[PDB]
């Protein structure tokens, strides 16, 4: 336990391709946009940029969470590590 | 659209964690992350839409997203700028 | 090592002695007891 | 040497930078060497980045520079990454770090 | 419509630096975004300095000190040297 | 730089000999019997 | 005899000047204020004898590193240092005083080596081969000698005998740290922290010229756990492969990454247009 | 040299009649006003340049307020601004 | 005066002049300075209201920087707005 | 009587979260500022307000950093702040690479 | 002049930050961090001063240098 996970880490760090599925993400974005103005249109590049920014943000957040979890002498990331990371970043 | 947050599947969050270097992941993370992502997108989209509505347009363009990100110090290269 | 506890009108002392498994920081070259798989040990005594 | 780039030995357009500085609402007046200085700095910085991007693309046995090599060049240079620490690169991936 | 981009200039610089290397379209988009971003940063800081000092002109000194503020040590030194060299030779010519 | 790097290949070759030398010394210094309380020393 | 000398560690809280005497089987420090504050050091117990001249420092030194530790006052010490501070036309007079004190202390250190009947060599540090680092809590100049790596200026003193080193490990090579492991695994490892990266290739060369094996790593290791595992079974440690962290050959099937296949199809515009005469109104 | 001290004092006496203000706090309030002015004007300028307009009107100011302030605060501020603009425009 | 016409206390002429001399746009419409003055007046009124409340809470009749810091860091919306600013002599909130 | 290690600590915490006065002596900070500045240009002058502003900013920065450090220390289930806590906080902020 | 930041002052700053127990290396770590911060801020301020062709460092230079870092300070003429 812990070898295929490292192999997958290595694999996914060698690559750049987006990890969240494109159409579920489109539907999520439309659902969220449905509150601020009814029946909006979106460019495809807008959704692509949103996905790139979201994945970059989440990867940075997982980096900080991993740092905190290692600090606690652990290897498992827990929600309180996320909360501490978002607190120190200054996130609300 | 109703409750499409579950389109961020558990293997997707696991892949994002592996790219982030996480070896072992608690089961409450996935929901935590989902909420975080929601709050992020709601903050970015509210600004992008604000730009789109101010240009008196009806389509959200890539430059609207770029300006919304730039306002938060999230400058993005590759999609214009 | 030992511990002391106060309980009502009585004072308790627990004295702990050296036993294998619950060992001290001493190296493998010098034991405070003679080597013996068949040896039984007094691990602790509690007095009041 | 007709173009102002030639008179300064540059490759970037002095005239366009001058027009953007004027038709950009930055100040009432613009000097004569501010566009030249800025074009020189921009050309130097692009050359600086392209050197390391070429190095990274040659370390991966590739002839074309892609966003991956730009990401590698930026995140591997101490000064560039400090300059570009709050910039997301599309299709740039991450740095191998275990 | 004639859209303006720094693509040809990046090709020129690349061939100057790496004659046997090519750039993808997306890497050129990134480079254009970078150039525009740096121009915006420098012009905004130059304007801020000019207003701080009650001036209505952007001269090469404002740009030089903006480069001093933005760039780190060695980068600032080399870019300042390059800019002064280019401005000196443009003035001389 | 070719000359300096060939001196650096000799530097690496020396370093490789040193690691092989210490590996051989260690195996000669510690015997299976020594690991199992060598020369008496049975927790005196 | 050598007069007006200070001793470190001091036998009494008060710093007092004393006289150092050469005897038949050792040296004696003797304070003029109290006869009871004598420090006797036998030649048989000196491991290393250093002379450090006052050239860029404000003090001249005669350092004795000991095989067995001595009780000086209330402190157990392996190190006994004898020194004098020169900190007092003026620049010329200071240079003359430095040169006189260096000549006096050097001669006296040679007279100690002679009196030992060839048991003690006089070592002088090679200043040109010195590098800066943090073995304890301050940044200090570490100086190589013939047989040892030393720092004698500030307390606590560093004396590392090169022959007692089993392996050197360079941590955070990706400032770096240097770790010395000794042949006696019961002895704690010595760390020299915060060495400038500019000195890395010099330190690697110097370790090679001294026949010390080295290894490099991006991460600081838990030597306190490693040395306990090695102490528990030294034989099994060398059986597996010992140092040089070889591992079990190929840990995971090599998956590579570079395929020499250029992607991102892009038209080679090269000398393209889409700009022509970018409006260049020469207003200023 | 100009400042906002008298206006801040008038506003204070409009909201809190029986309360004074120190000079250091008046300085801080002047710095605060200048800061918020600078933020709003920079956002308005960026918006105007995005939309290719030579004029800073009340639409740019309103949307910059919406971009900058949080929900309820932005709502109240827009209410106040619209009220004042209509009251000024109705008269002359 | 243009402040009176809009029923305001902040200056309209001063703000128009600062917008004009700040190199923000080629021309400035007449509804921008009124709107911006109204926003600034609203925000300063809110700030001074909470700071006066905080100063009365301490039983003081004059506002010091400490009360401004307490009013800012105690209001969620303001504290989110003024998230990066430090106030000299403002101190910190009591938090154990 | 004898205080348990931490009662005077809490008394001081309460006392210092109440006051606003500068906790660094003025002359040492001025000497430090001049020492640092002397490495960029000799014969520089400082208005007293510049030193005051620098001291306010430096103390505010250090207090925020100590708050983050305390958060990290409590996260690790401890009470004593350590240099590794500071390094982790500065890394998570994005100050050290 | 970096030893002028004594141990009690760092203790005072940690107590206002709510810290209950303090290691022994915290003092040196804090001195290093403060030195880095002050180095950056004073470098920016001196850049502003040199540009303004002055030999005295004003409060405006410090305020603009803090605005440059994002550490906006109120109450010094901003």
């Amino acid at each position: 336990p812990g070898t295929v996970a490292l192999r997958e880490i290595r694999r996914y760090q060698k690559s750049t391709e987006l990890l969240i599925r494109k159409l579920p993400f489109q539907r999520l974005v439309r659902e969220i946009a449905q509150d601020f103005k009814t029946d909006l249109r979106f460019q495809s590049a807008a959704i692509g940029a949103l996905q790139e920014a979201s994945e970059a943000y989440l990867v940075g957040l997982f980096e900080d969470t991993n740092l905190c979890a290692i600090h606690a002498k652990r290897v498992t990331i827990m929600p309180k590590d996320i909360q501490l990371a978002r607190r120190i970043r200054g996130e609300r | 659209l109703r409750d499409n947050i579950q389109g961020i599947t558990k293997p997707a969050i696991r892949r994002l964690a592996r790219r982030g270097g996480v070896k072992r992941i608690s089961g409450l993370i996935y929901e935590e992350t989902r909420g975080v992502l929601k709050v992020f997108l709601e903050n970015v989209i509210r600004d992008a839409v604000t730009y789109t509505e101010h240009a008196k347009r009806k389509t959200v363009t890539a430059m609207d997203v770029v300006y919304a990100l730039k306002r938060q110090g999230r400058t993005l290269y590759g999609f214009g700028g | 090592n030992g511990s002391k506890n106060e309980e009502g009108d009585y004072m308790y002392i627990r004295l702990n002695f050296n036993s294998p498994g619950m060992g001290s920081s001493v190296k493998k070259t010098e034991l405070p007891y003679e080597d013996g798989d068949d040896k039984e040990f007094v691990r602790s005594l509690t007095f009041r | 040497a007709k173009t102002r780039s030639s008179r300064a030995g540059l490759q970037f357009p002095v005239g366009r930078v001058h027009r953007l500085l004027r038709k950009g609402n930055y100040s009432e007046r613009v000097g004569a060497g501010a566009p030249v200085y800025l074009a020189a700095v921009l050309e130097y910085l692009t050359a600086e980045i392209l050197e390391l991007a070429g190095n990274a693309a040659r370390d991966n046995k590739k002839t074309r520079i892609i966003p991956r090599h730009l990401q590698l060049a930026i995140r591997n240079d101490e000064e560039l990454n400090k300059l570009l620490g709050r910039v997301t690169i599309a299709q740039g991936g991450v740095l191998p770090n275990i | 419509s004639r859209k303006e981009s720094y693509s040809i200039y990046v090709y020129k610089v690349l061939k100057q630096v790496h004659p046997d290397t090519g750039i993808s379209s997306k890497a050129m988009g990134i480079m254009n975004s970078f150039v525009n971003d740096i121009f915006e940063r420098i012009a905004g800081e130059a304007s801020r300095l000019a207003h701080y000092n009650k001036r209505s002109t952007i001269t090469s000194r404002e740009i030089q000190t903006a480069v001093r503020l933005l760039l780190p040590g060695e980068l600032a030194k080399h870019a300042v040297s390059e800019g002064t060299k280019a401005v000196t030779k443009y003035t001389s010519a | 730089t070719n000359t300096e790097e060939e001196k650096e290949r000799l530097r690496k070759e020396i370093q490789k000999q040193l690691h092989e030398k210490i590996q051989k010394e260690g195996l000669a210094r510690f015997n299976k019997s020594d690991a199992q309380d060598g020369n008496e020393n049975h927790a005196v | 005899k050598l007069e007006n000398v200070f001793v470190r560690p001091a036998p009494d809280s008060k710093r007092v000047t004393g006289t150092l005497f050469i005897h038949q089987n050792g040296i004696r420090y003797q304070s003029p204020v109290r006869s009871d504050h004598r420090v006797d050091i036998l030649f048989s117990n000196i491991k290393h004898l250093f002379f450090q001249p006052c050239k860029e420092e404000l003090m001249v030194i005669i350092h004795c590193h000991l095989k067995t530790p001595l009780m000086i006052g209330k402190k157990k010490t392996f190190d006994v240092q004898f020194y004098r501070e020169v900190s007092d036309e003026q620049e010329q007079e200071e240079r003359r005083r430095k040169a006189l004190l260096d000549k006096e202390f050097r001669r006296f250190a040679e007279e100690i080596s002679e009196a030992s009947n060839g048991l003690l060599d006089l070592e002088t540090p090679f200043r040109e081969l010195g590098f800066t680092g943090v073995p304890f809590r301050s940044s200090v100049l570490c100086l190589p000698t013939r047989d040892c790596l030393i720092q004698l200026i500030d307390t606590p003193f560093l004396v590392v005998t090169l022959e007692e080193i089993e392996v050197a490990h360079l941590e955070r090579v990706q400032n770096f740290d240097l770790v010395f492991v000794f042949k006696d695994f019961s002895k704690p490892v010595v760390h020299i922290n915060t060495i400038p990266i500019e000195m890395l290739e010099f330190v690697k060369q110097w370790l090679t010229d001294v026949d010390i094996p080295y290894s490099e790593g991006a991460v600081n290791l838990n030597w306190g756990t490693i040395m306990k595992t090695i102490q528990a079974d030294p034989y099994e440690f060398f059986e597996n492969g010992g140092w040089s962290f070889l591992g079990g050959g190929e840990s995971d099937d090599e998956e590579s990454e570079e395929e020499e296949s250029e992607f991102q199809v892009s038209d080679e515009d090269p000398e393209d247009e889409d700009v022509s005469e970018e409006y260049s109104a020469a207003e200023d």
